């Protein structure tokens, strides 16, 4: 019964915080900082390893910039779903966790839209829903065939590999991100383009979900780079950068380089924090430099990990493609710098809520030299 | 017309300047929680409808 | 006044060419739905494909890139006609 | 591990304070309390990161020795 | 045996009727009949509680939500009939292509016990039921706002 | 010669046809969103029935559990999606004509 | 074959999660209760509990005062964190009694 | 200023760093599923 | 060297050789050997057989490209309006012509490659360059002036890239290990492994 207590404490924590927030709901505290701190404390009871501590760190940094009890509660729900995705041992765990996370995404997207933004945000949420239904239905049908044929539910199969390709957002499965994250709140796009990936990477590494095929990561890299270079809108540029990088990280993870992808996801979270929560041009400039992989900042270390892992596996086509696609993506990042300082006078909203933005920029500048051992 | 327009202008400026400090600070908080309450998906908005001039609960929703 | 690039073509003819892009726009979910479905089934079938030489794979990629038509190209040139 | 971690951390705390002032439009000397706090926390954090790195270095050494990597006493000295 | 075959065969016609009809209200009726036929299929496999669950959750509750939405969003979809012969046979050919030559296994009969099912749901697989309850709570909180 | 083998093949054919009709039916026959979600429910029911069938075949409880999980998750997804559909239809502008039928 | 008889009232059941490990250390108690585990919590662990309680009281007051509810937030946060850390310590002490974790002090103190 | 000592100390530092890196590059899979490759690792599963 | 007086780098004696020493005591391989199907498809002995084995890739790619274009057309046609013309009569030529022309280009490429290798008798870069040149020439039969030059060059360059990074690159760096002692330098005192690291199992997807 003692082993069950570890999981049960997290429930009891979440429930009592929920009922306390429901009772203590007032206009005097619309920004419920106290429940945010309570949620952060409660999520410490789920840390058991380094990857779980990274999950906690990103979850807390995300919950800081959500406003209200309700959105923070659904971020806690996303954290629970992610924690169970890491611990899933067969098909049922994978399914339960990931469509719980999909439900949390739908709710978070719906509740952060204004009345004037409903026409496009609800359309994007609906399109995401239907595509996710396609993915889940195919997954569970093939899972039924596999469970019939083998008599057991084993998470080392092609079915879960393709389902996790959909979850990662690689090669033919990246369009839901483009449609949904273009029309949703910037924080929602930021937290759901970084945090979900860590659980999928952990599941792939631990449960041996790797394929010999390199087509999908190659397609992700080339398509992401070329579409980023051809995209006029800034949101599409940032969204396609993730497709390219996650294709490259998928190629690295299949070969067993778990440590490097676990560092890359964290450095990418920190790098994307500043450009998505754009309040200052200089912070966004450093963030864009970090995403490009540029040397003075921590983003150079994260990209260097992946590239260094590539030369070890000694696949020439991947390296050649990596160089050319990296140049193509660099052109789009340079477009982003040009738009801020070299096109026209720029005036932005004075949204002085840089909770972890200054800390993230400081970490990007500073952290390069301490982490140099990694590469 | 200039004379009359500046009469109305003077009435407005006199109204703004003549408020006491405690009222000014209270009005600053009114503006602030007006900005915080702009999001209509907040849990409290489901609870109540707030008076526009002073963001106090006027009637339940 | 400054030296400027010569723009080929007449102003109204170029504007008429550009106005052929103003056509009823389908929503992208219809393309995305089919691509997702056939892509899932395609990834399932790929694991059963025979191993091809790298040279043939690269030539197939080149042919596919050359044969790919941008969605805007069909948009401008589409005619609801036999 | 690194023998210059604490000095680096103090300098980087200065980096935090001055950068935060500059981004907000203030001068580098403004909000003096932020400087002391940033320096102290950054120094402590840099130290702690160094011990964490050393500890996982040693854990990896134990694992590889169990697996069969014939590390010598000098190689065992490389990992503090 | 003839009854089992008739139900297994009727499921495909009741699925085809849903997509073919142009009225959203009629498709819901066909789906309700499909759900009842799915209950009836589950009876041949030896499940009573599970087949009850399909009827209670889907026919009893989900269809009511669907029809509530359908009346609210009522739209004129009697625009035209596009069910040309050429389209319907193309759909049937696609269906035949997808559903052919797959691995088939002998029809089982397995008696279930809700005693064993309850014991496992609340002792050994208790992690599953609480996460399903959390998912229901997520749906409740999200839909009500 | 064996009724069970014949019934097994018929069941496989039928369940696969139901799945493919659910997933591709509403998009092939261009329909509104409400029909798309109903066909998605049909496909999920097909998969859950396959899992119950496998449970009967192997005398195992895993498929029973996965099927109740499918029922719960599908119902929650449909509720949220119907919420989004109703909200989408309430924000339609007068000029918009078939808002629900994006597949047109 | 024949159905095995089932006794409805005694049907074999087990908790959901299991620790797959044979006890390395001596087993003081095979199945400790909650109170047995709490009685075996070390003094240092209790001091850690008290320190967390005080720190979370101060932090809860600080955060709640920004929302004009300092006292209630402070008490709720204190109770929350104290409960969580006390359960963590009780789980560790129960593992020590079961022999999974080091138990030399425990075996000396309660023979 | 003993240039010989400085040169040899610097070279020794670099050579030690290389040895440490090559030890650090010796990595088997840490996957929880992979009990064969890690058979000797001391682990407990709570599942 | 880092000095202006004597040449940089070094030289190795050609007379002196160093006995090979194993990177580890016991070698465990997670890289699977080529399948018999791969060797069958790679076999260029019979040019007709080689062509017929490798064309399904080209036909597949042409079919996807034609399906993409045909769906772009189909998506646009209005369902609400009844159309006098037959849509499939419009759409089938697209897919069929794309697939046929792709298959023809791939057939020229594979046939010329196998024929050149048989006649030359050696596996070389030149076979791929000549097959690509012929394929690009067929691509630009009636095309305007830059294209007679550019397509033979691009189609010839593609097999060069495939050979350089698909065959030469892997074979050049087989020996390099990354663990234990550097492949050239075993005299140096580095930790020597009993077994090579297995970062992943042999794949099976
Ligand atoms: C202070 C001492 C710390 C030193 C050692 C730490 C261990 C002791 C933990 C003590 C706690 C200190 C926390 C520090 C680390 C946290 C780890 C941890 O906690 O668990 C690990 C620890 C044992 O796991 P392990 O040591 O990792 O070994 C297991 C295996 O080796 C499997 O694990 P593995 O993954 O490590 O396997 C080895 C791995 C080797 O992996 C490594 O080498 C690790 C490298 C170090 C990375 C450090 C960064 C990680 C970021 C996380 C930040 C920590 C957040 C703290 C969260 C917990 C707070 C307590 O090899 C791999 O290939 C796997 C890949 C690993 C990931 C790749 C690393 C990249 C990280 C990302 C870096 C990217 C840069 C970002 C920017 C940085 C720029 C400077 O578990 C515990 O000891 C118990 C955890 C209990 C936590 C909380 C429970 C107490 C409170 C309960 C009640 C709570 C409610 C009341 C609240 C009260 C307050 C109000
Ligand atoms: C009924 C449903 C209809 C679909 C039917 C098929 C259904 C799918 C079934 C299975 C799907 C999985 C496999 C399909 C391919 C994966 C792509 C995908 O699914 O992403 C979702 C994609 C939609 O995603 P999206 O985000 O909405 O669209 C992003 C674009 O911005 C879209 O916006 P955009 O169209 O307006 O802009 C297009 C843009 C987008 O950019 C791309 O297309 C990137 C493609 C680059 C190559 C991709 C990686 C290739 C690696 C292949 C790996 C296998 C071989 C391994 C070895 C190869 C080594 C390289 O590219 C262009 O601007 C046009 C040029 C296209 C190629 C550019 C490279 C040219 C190089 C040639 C140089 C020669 C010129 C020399 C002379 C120059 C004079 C100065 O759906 C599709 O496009 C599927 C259509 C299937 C047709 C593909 C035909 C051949 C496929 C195999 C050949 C591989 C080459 C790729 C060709 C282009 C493919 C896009
Ligand atoms: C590097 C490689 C990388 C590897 C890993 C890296 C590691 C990663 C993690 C590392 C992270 C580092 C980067 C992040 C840094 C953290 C951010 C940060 O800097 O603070 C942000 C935060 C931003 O402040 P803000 O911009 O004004 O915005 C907040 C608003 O006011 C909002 O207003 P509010 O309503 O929220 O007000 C709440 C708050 C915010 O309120 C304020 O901040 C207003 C200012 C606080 C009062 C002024 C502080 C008085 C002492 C300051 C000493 C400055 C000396 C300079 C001039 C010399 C004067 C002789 O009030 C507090 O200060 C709470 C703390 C309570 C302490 C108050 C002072 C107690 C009396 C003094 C105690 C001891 C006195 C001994 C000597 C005193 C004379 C030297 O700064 C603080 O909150 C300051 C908290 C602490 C105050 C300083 C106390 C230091 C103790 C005196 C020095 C004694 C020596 C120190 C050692 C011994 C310690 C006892
Ligand atoms: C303990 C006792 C104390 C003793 C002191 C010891 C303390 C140690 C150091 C502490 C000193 C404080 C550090 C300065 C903090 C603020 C710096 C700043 O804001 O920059 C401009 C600032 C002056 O700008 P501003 O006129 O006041 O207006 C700025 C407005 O906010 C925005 O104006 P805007 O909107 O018009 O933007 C126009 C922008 C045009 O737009 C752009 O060009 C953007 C381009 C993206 C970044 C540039 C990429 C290339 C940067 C290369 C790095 C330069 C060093 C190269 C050496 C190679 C290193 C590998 O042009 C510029 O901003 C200046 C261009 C050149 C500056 C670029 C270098 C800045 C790097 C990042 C700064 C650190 C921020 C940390 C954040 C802290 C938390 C928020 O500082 C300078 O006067 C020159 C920059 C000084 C560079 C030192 C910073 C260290 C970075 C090196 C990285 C090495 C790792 C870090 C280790 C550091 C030692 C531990
Ligand atoms: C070895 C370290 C390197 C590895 C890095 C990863 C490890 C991270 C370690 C350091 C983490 C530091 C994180 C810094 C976050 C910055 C603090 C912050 O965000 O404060 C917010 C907090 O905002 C909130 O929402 C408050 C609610 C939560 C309050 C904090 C909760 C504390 C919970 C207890 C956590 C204790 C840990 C539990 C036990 C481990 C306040 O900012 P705002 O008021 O929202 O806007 C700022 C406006 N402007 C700057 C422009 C003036
Ligand atoms: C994020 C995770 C999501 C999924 C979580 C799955 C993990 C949780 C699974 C467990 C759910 C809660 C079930 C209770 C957990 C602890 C077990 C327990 O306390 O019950 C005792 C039952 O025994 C007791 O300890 C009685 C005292 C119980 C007091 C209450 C403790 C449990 C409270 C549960 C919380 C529910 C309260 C309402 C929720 C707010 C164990 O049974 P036995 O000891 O074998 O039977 C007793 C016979 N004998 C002692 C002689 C061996
Ligand atoms: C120096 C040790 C003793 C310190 C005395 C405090 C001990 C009291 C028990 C703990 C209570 C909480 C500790 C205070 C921390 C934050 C409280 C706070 O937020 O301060 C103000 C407002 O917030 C601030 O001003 C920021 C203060 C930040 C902390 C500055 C004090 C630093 C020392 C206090 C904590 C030291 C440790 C406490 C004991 C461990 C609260 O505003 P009100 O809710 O209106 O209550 C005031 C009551 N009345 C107006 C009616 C008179
Ligand atoms: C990125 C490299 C791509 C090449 C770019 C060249 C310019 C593109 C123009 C397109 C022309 C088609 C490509 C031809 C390049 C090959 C060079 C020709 C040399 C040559 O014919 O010798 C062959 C070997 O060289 C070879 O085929 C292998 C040589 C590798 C090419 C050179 C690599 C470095 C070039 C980088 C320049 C700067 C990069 C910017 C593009 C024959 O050899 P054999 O074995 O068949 O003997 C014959 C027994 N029958």
């Amino acid at each position: 019964m003692w082993e069950n207590l570890w999981y049960l404490d997290i429930l009891i924590n979440v429930l009592i915080i929920t009922i306390f927030g429901l009772i203590s709901c007032s206009s005097s505290a619309t920004k419920s900082y106290d429940l945010k701190g309570c949620f952060i404390i409660s999520m410490v009871g789920g840390v058991y390893d380094i990857p779980s501590a990274i999950l906690w760190c990103l979850a807390s940094l995300s919950i800081l910039n959500f406003n209200g009890f309700f959105a923070s509660l659904f971020l806690v729900f996303t954290w629970i779903s992610n924690l169970f995705a890491m611990q899933s041992l067969n098909f049922l765990g994978i399914y339960l966790a990931f469509e719980m996370q999909s439900l949390c995404l739908l709710v978070l997207g719906k509740i952060t839209a204004n009345e004037n933004q409903r026409w496009f945000a609800y359309r994007g949420l609906l399109k995401y829903l239907v595509l996710s239904l396609i993915a889940g239905s195919i997954f569970i049908f093939h899972a039924s065939s596999s469970y019939l044929q083998s008599g057991v539910m084993i998470s080392d199969s092609l079915v879960t590999y393709v389902f996790l390709l959909f979850k990662l957002g690689v090669a033919p499965f990246h369009m839901y991100t483009l449609e949904l994250f273009s029309v949703v709140s910037r924080h929602v796009a930021f937290v759901f383009s970084t945090l979900p990936k860590l659980s999928v990477l952990y599941l792939i590494s631990n449960s041996n979900i790797g394929s010999e095929c390199v087509w999908w990561g190659l397609i992700s890299l080339w398509l992401g780079s070329i579409s980023q270079y051809q995209s006029v809108f800034v949101r599409s540029i940032l969204l396609y950068s993730s497709v390219a990088e996650i294709g490259l990280v998928l190629l690295v993870l299949q070969e067993g380089f778990s440590w490097e992808a676990f560092s890359w996801v964290s450095i990418y979270f920190l790098s994307l924090s500043g450009v998505w929560h754009a309040n200052s041009k200089f912070v966004s400039a450093i963030s864009v430099a970090s995403i490009a992989g540029l040397p003075p900042f921590l983003g150079f270390i994260g990209k260097a990990q992946i590239l260094k892992s590539l030369v070890s596996i000694n696949l020439g086509i991947l390296i050649f493609s990596s160089i050319l696609a990296a140049t193509i993506s660099f052109i789009g990042y340079l477009r982003l710098i040009r738009l801020m300082y070299l096109v026209s006078p720029v005036k932005w909203k004075n949204n002085k809520d840089s909770s972890f933005i200054n800390w993230s920029t400081w970490m990007l500048t500073v952290g390069t030299l301490p982490m140099v051992y990694s590469v | 017309s200039s004379a009359n327009n500046y009469d109305l202008l003077g009435q407005q400026h006199k109204f703004e300047n003549s408020k006491v400090f405690e009222e000014m600070l209270v009005e600053e908080e009114i503006a602030k929680d007006r900005e915080l309450l702009e999001d209509k998906n907040l849990a409290v908005h489901q609870l109540y409808i707030f008076d526009p001039q002073t963001q106090l609960a006027a009637r339940p929703r | 006044d400054e030296p400027k690039h010569q723009i080929p073509g007449n102003a109204l003819d170029n504007w008429a060419f550009l106005r052929t892009y103003a056509k009823p726009l389908p929503d992208m979910i219809h393309y995305y739905y089919y691509v997702y479905l056939f892509g899932f089934f395609f990834v399932y079938k790929v694991a059963d494909f025979p191993e091809y030489s790298p040279r043939v794979l690269v030539m197939a990629a080149l042919i596919g890139s050359l044969f790919y038509v941008r969605r805007d190209w069909v948009h401008r040139e589409f005619k609801d006609s036999p | 591990g690194w023998e210059y971690a604490g000095t680096y951390g103090a300098l980087c705390g200065m980096v935090y304070a001055i950068g935060s002032n500059v981004i907000s439009g203030r001068a580098w000397f403004r909000r003096p309390w932020v400087h002391v706090t940033s320096v102290t926390l950054s120094y402590l954090g840099s130290k702690l990161l160094d011990e964490v790195q050393d500890t996982y270095y040693l854990e990896h050494l134990k694992r590889v020795e169990r697996k069969g990597l014939q590390v010598t006493e000098e190689h065992k000295k490389l990992f503090s | 045996m003839l009854l089992i075959y008739i139900m297994l065969s009727n499921i495909v016609v009741l699925a085809l009727s849903v997509v073919l009809t142009s009225s959203p209200f009629m498709a819901l009726m066909y789906s309700i009949l499909l759900y009842l036929n799915v209950q009836t299929i589950l009876w041949s496999l030896g499940y009573d509680f599970m087949a009850l669950i399909y009827a209670l959750v889907y026919v009893g509750a989900l269809a009511v939500l669907f029809l509530f939405v359908v009346m609210m969003v009522r739209i004129q979809v009697s625009t035209l009939s596009t069910k040309t012969i050429q389209s319907v046979l193309s759909w049937l050919a696609i269906i035949l292509i997808f559903s052919y030559g797959d691995v088939s296994f002998s029809f089982p009969c397995g008696a279930e016990s809700l005693l064993n099912f309850g014991t496992q749901l609340y002792s050994s697989c208790s992690d599953l039921t609480l996460l399903n309850s959390l998912a229901l709570t997520i749906a409740l909180f999200g839909s009500l706002v | 010669h064996n009724d069970a083998e014949f019934l097994g093949a018929v069941y496989n054919f039928s369940i696969r046809s139901v799945f493919i009709t659910g997933i591709l039916g509403a998009v092939y026959w261009r329909r509104n969103l409400i029909t798309m979600l109903l066909c998605s429910e049909i496909a999920f029911i097909a998969c859950s029935v396959n899992f119950l069938y496998a449970s009967a075949y192997l005398n195992d409880m895993a498929g029973m559990l996965f099927s109740i999980t499918i029922t719960t998750i599908s119902a929650c997804e449909t509720a949220l999606g119907l919420a989004l559909c109703v909200g989408y239809f309430q924000s339609r502008a007068a000029n918009e004509v078939e808002a629900l039928n994006l597949l047109k | 074959t024949w159905p095995k008889p089932i006794n409805p009232y005694d049907v074999p059941s087990s908790p959901a999660y299991h620790r797959l490990q044979e006890p390395s250390y001596p087993v003081i108690d095979k199945d400790p209760d909650f109170w047995t585990a709490v009685s075996n919590v070390r003094k240092e662990e209790w001091g850690t509990t008290a320190a967390v309680a005080a720190g979370t009281f101060v932090m809860g007051y600080y955060l709640g005062a920004k929302g004009h509810t300092g006292k209630a937030s402070a008490y709720f946060t204190s109770f929350l964190a104290t409960k969580s850390i006390t359960l963590y310590h009780a789980y560790n002490s129960a593992d020590r009694l079961m022999g999974f974790k080091e138990n030399s002090r425990e075996v000396v103190k309660n023979v | 200023v003993d240039s010989q000592a400085e040169w040899y100390a610097e070279y020794d530092k670099l050579e030690k760093a290389r040895q440490k890196r090559r030890i650090w590059k010796w990595r088997d899979s840490d996957s929880r599923d992979e009990y064969a490759i890690n058979a000797e690792e001391p682990v407990i599963y709570i599942r | 060297t880092f000095n202006y007086v004597i040449p940089y780098g070094g030289s190795s004696s050609y007379t002196i050789n160093n006995e090979p020493v194993k990177a580890e005591e016991v070698t465990v391989d997670f890289s699977k050997e080529p399948s018999a199907s791969s060797l069958k498809l790679a076999d260029k002995s019979d040019w007709i057989a080689y062509t017929f084995n490798n064309v399904p890739l080209m036909a597949t790619v042409g079919l996807l490209a034609g399906a993409h274009e045909a769906f772009l057309h189909y998506e646009r046609t209005p369902i609400y309006g009844k159309r006098t013309y037959n849509i499939i009569k419009k759409l089938a030529p697209i897919v069929i012509n794309k697939t046929a022309y792709a298959t023809l280009l791939g057939a020229i490429f594979c046939a010329t490659d196998a024929l050149y290798e048989n006649y030359s008798g050696k596996k070389s870069y030149t076979s791929g360059m000549v097959a690509g040149a012929a394929t690009g020439a067929v691509f630009a039969i009636g095309r305007p002036l830059p294209q007679p030059l550019v397509w033979p060059l691009v189609f010839a360059a593609a097999p060069v890239i495939a050979d350089l990074f698909g065959e030469v690159y892997p074979e050049s760096m087989k020996s390099a290990r990354g663990y234990g002692t550097p492949y050239g330098f075993e005299n140096l005192d580095d930790a020597v492994p009993t077994r090579n690291p297995i970062r992943r199992n042999p794949h099976h997807y």
